[PDB]
């Protein structure tokens, strides 16, 4: 019955000549992510989205000048049930995206905590410079402004500076859907929002993870987090790793079982300086996930500490710096 | 020469291997390679309990065949050289794997079982239970046989001498990531002679998360 | 090579079995939908969407008291260069969802001035007893609150009634996003978002369609819309139109071509009184596409008018009543 | 029991309609089904006045060949003819109408065998390489002798009417124009007993219009 084989052909007959070549790509510069017959390891699904761009990708400027290759529109899926989505194709580290999401639910928007535990992601968001171009002349360095933990415990609040009170001041969003899964677990309004349209200007910068959705379903919980700026080079691999372990604790809080984590990409992009990094990395072959594990005794949202979790069984090719200039 | 056996007879190798302890006198910080995964015994059984998932896998391929591609297969082994109404595999498994088997599981169902030893007796067994004195001997009961696929399930012993002298064609591998304690190993597979081509998706059996890998032989010399 | 044919059945060994799946479907029930070999046609990803949530959706109750089938997190995509997606496999009139769109550009949220062109989406959510329900006693019949339109032209003003005068009021999202996709097209922030935390409870209901985001490339312009809650046998089909129109009007008045809507789906579901309805819909085979003309005078996003949309050579199968009441 | 021509010649017809314009009697309830696309031609020519994108696609499965699958085709024309066991080509018939509605400049269509049903013309009066046939019961004796992949009717009206009567049609390739235009020649209402759409294509925009391929396959009825 291969009658419909050709079928399949015509249906192809308006196909781009790929004989065309684009995005100055070396046929062997894929040579081993090419040679694999089947590709099932979850990994691949950031992998693929990475060779996409790259050999579909279109070229673009950016705020920050470095130039990119970016596509728009991707979503990616991973089974928390059945490991955690640490990227094994380069070294990630987790000890500073967990301290940044403590930092998040505790409510705060002081750089100076995380700068004092050596967690430096928001560092250069802080900086006299970095505040001054963004015309926040009179913010002091490192008070990033209603971000994210802001908005999560206070959406509403007025921001003044990160040292003043703003108990019960707003509404507390994470409280909120904590109740909402715990209560009304078939609600359709389970969200997390952090793009406060009001406040985006008083912002050291506007968030990339614009919002969070749950989901819940015969004792299991899923999450869809929407990103709308995403730097697959760099980025991704933490954004993933965060809101799985976000997934895993408000699944713990509320005596359900984790089990998707779902990623939407809106702008994906890929820094024209990353380019070689990325090539060396597509063509290393992912090694069984991690698993992740949380202490059992913590039962609300707010008592975690860094010393309740733990990543288990990591296997993983070496650390690769993505900047050419590293 | 250049009509290879392997690739003739379709031998395949088979197996898990689990990550082994440092011995507690490795450096500083650890480095990771496909060499990470090797561990495949200790003390005559499997280094861990019971991983349901890798051995419903195992059966699974051990225990497939696809008769529509048979015939294409007997056309290409006598030219190079009723009884059972249904076709099946070969399983060739070493004495220490063929007594590490539990009891209501051998011989393996719907599997043609081939036992190496220098010491057994072909009689005090059953007729439908073939044996044989060394490698060489393997090709010639292959060469007699009706089955589909030939898959050699270790151990180490096996599984060394069968590489060493070129026999496999793909090697399943399964990826146990988790540590236990061993005593026998698997072969330092060569980059150059066999390469990854397939891995699968990732899952979580018995307190492990495990996946799939296949290596293909290397047609570069 | 054929061994690599037996090598993707080793794959597939742990694969579910068919008694295994879910639902109660009987096999004939979708015959002709699963007697075509290629279906390219762009309709169905929509039919196949409805298909996957029929087949292993989840059931569960929700706040209607009717129950549904769900399934968590989808994306749709439309090339709008090629056709304009409206649904061929039933009847729809786009009249309503276009005045509706008109009725949000303005930053209306009085609820006559729809009924008064006899356009009655959002009558049930004006009528005293469901403002009542929401608890807004205070509120006259048809004033929905800061619903979408106050969203998009003043985020974050203090909303007091639907006569008022908001000029200058909180944030003009909607001249925003235009003003960045005019002047500053790279940008990673063009997004449009409706759920505003702060003033959900004072909106006859929260908003379906959270976001929208946009992206500009070689002088085409692409759309994201995020929807946190889809009605598949009722609501989608009209919000892929809506928005579909919406691309094409942003697009036009900053002097780009569309070029994708992309839709993503979060809690996607479909009612349990809806299932005979759409077993009969699947099975019916899409007709081509029809097109969208805008009136190519129209400059500024503001002076659309109901004439200035024509749909043309939309061909349809016969007009459903989803509801099995209906 | 025993062969039908159609599936041992391998013969199907291709062709593009048009919605038809019909103008005044209830429009804006106006029914639609597979019979809403049935504009063949008008006044010889066609109803449109360039579809580029229809042309590319008649011209890419026309035009297709897969030798590899020819060995296995001509095994069966020989066998159903009790017939023993340059490059390859489809075959292509139109009507003398049709062909003389082709431009110049296109005749005979590249890489195709031509063939061409007339009474009043004969090879004499024909400069190309073409085939003249004067009855459908010769194109069986012509595709019994020649060397050939597939075979596909062109149309027009008066041809494909005689191919779907005498049921000499295997699947048509059929082109949904979706947009209106004068015709005066129609393609023949399809039974849907006879024949069911067993695939649609993505949707396009050529020339000002939306359009679809759809495959309709004879049934088992
Ligand atoms: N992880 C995995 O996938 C697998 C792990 N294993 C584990 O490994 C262990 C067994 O390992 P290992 O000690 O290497 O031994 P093996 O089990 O591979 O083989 C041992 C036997 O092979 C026979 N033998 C060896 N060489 C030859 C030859 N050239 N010709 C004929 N017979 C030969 C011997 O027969 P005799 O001495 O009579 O002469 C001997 O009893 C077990 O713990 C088992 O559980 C086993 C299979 C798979
Ligand atoms: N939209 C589409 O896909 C297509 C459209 N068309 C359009 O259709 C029109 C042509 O339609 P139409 O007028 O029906 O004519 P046709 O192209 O079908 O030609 C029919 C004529 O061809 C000859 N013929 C047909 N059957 C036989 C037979 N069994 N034995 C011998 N000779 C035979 C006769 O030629 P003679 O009188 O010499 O004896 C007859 O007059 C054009 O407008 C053309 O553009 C054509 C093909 C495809
Ligand atoms: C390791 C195992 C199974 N898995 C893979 N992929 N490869 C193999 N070669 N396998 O072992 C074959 C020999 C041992 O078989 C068994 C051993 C025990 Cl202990 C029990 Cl309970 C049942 C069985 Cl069938
Ligand atoms: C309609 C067309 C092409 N498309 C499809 N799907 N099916 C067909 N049977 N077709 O016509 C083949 C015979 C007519 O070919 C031509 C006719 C004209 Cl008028 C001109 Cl200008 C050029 C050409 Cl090649
Ligand atoms: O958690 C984060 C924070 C930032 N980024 C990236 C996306 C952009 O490359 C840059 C932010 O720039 P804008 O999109 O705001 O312009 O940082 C991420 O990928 N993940
Ligand atoms: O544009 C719209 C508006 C509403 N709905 C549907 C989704 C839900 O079925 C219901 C809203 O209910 P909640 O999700 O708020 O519970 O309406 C849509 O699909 N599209």
């Amino acid at each position: 019955d291969d009658e419909e084989e050709d079928d399949f052909v015509y249906f192809n007959f308006n196909k781009e000549k790929e004989e065309k070549n684009k995005n100055s790509i070396h046929p062997n510069d894929f040579q081993i992510y090419n040679s694999l017959k089947y590709k099932y390891h979850p990994e691949y699904q950031y992998l693929n989205i990475i060779y996409d761009i790259m050999m579909n990708g279109n070229k673009q400027s950016d705020r920050t000048g470095v130039g990119v290759l970016s596509k728009f529109g991707y979503i990616m899926k991973f089974d928390l049930s059945q490991y955690f989505p640490l990227l094994t194709t380069k070294k990630l580290f987790l000890r500073g995206i967990i301290e940044e999401l403590l930092w998040f639910i505790r409510g705060e928007t002081n750089g100076n905590t995380l700068l004092n535990k050596n967690v430096r992601i928001w560092e250069a968001n802080g900086t006299r410079e970095f505040l001054d171009n963004r015309k926040l002349f009179h913010r002091e360095v490192n008070d990033l402004g209603p971000i994210y933990g802001f908005q999560w415990r206070h959406f509403g609040a007025e921001y003044t500076n990160m040292y003043d009170n703003y108990e019960n001041k707003g509404v507390d969003q994470l409280k909120n859907i904590i109740n909402l899964i715990k209560n009304d677990p078939t609600s359709r309004r389970i969200l997390l929002c952090a793009w406060n349209v009001k406040d985006l200007d008083q912002m050291a910068l506007p968030p990339c993870h614009i919002l969070c959705q749950f989901y819940v379903f015969d004792g299991k919980l899923s999450c869809i987090m929407y990103q709308r700026s995403c730097d697959l080079g760099l980025g991704v691999p933490f954004n993933i790793a965060s809101y799985s372990i976000f997934t895993h604790m408000i699944a713990q809080v509320c005596n359900l079982q984790p089990a998707q984590f779902i990623h939407v990409l809106g702008n994906a992009h890929v820094y024209n300086n990353h380019i070689d990094s990325l090539k060396i990395q597509l063509n290393r072959i992912p090694y069984p996930f991690p698993t992740l594990k949380l202490n059992p005794d913590i039962k609300n949202i707010e008592d975690f500490t860094i010393s309740d979790f733990t990543i288990q069984n990591y296997v993983h090719h070496e650390k690769i710096s993505m900047d050419m200039a590293a | 020469m250049m009509e290879q056996v392997c690739d003739v007879f379709d031998i395949y190798a088979i197996c898990a291997c689990c990550k082994v302890e440092s011995k507690n006198e490795g450096k500083k910080n650890e480095v990771f390679n496909n060499y990470t995964f090797r561990g495949l015994g200790n003390k005559g059984v499997l280094p861990w309990k019971c991983i349901s998932l890798d051995m419903k896998y195992f059966r699974a391929v051990t225990t497939y065949v696809n008769e529509s591609k048979y015939e294409k297969l007997k056309y290409k082994r006598c030219k190079y050289l009723p009884n059972s109404k249904k076709l099946q595999n070969v399983v060739v498994m070493g004495r220490t794997n063929w007594e590490s088997i539990p009891k209501k599981f051998k011989p393996l169902s719907n599997r043609i079982n081939v036992i190496l030893s220098r010491t057994l007796k072909k009689e005090d067994f059953d007729e439908d239970v073939y044996i044989i004195n060394k490698v060489e001997d393997l090709i010639v009961l292959l060469g007699k046989l009706n089955y589909y696929k030939c898959f050699i399930l270790g151990g180490s012993v096996v599984y060394q001498e069968f590489l060493e002298k070129k026999l496999i064609k793909k090697i399943y591998f399964t990826r146990i990531n988790s540590t236990y304690e061993c005593d026998v190993f698997f072969p330092e597979i060569n980059e150059n002679e066999y390469q990854i081509i397939s891995v699968s998706d990732v899952y979580t059996s018995n307190n492990t998360t495990l996946d799939f890998i296949i290596y293909k032989k290397t047609n570069n010399k």
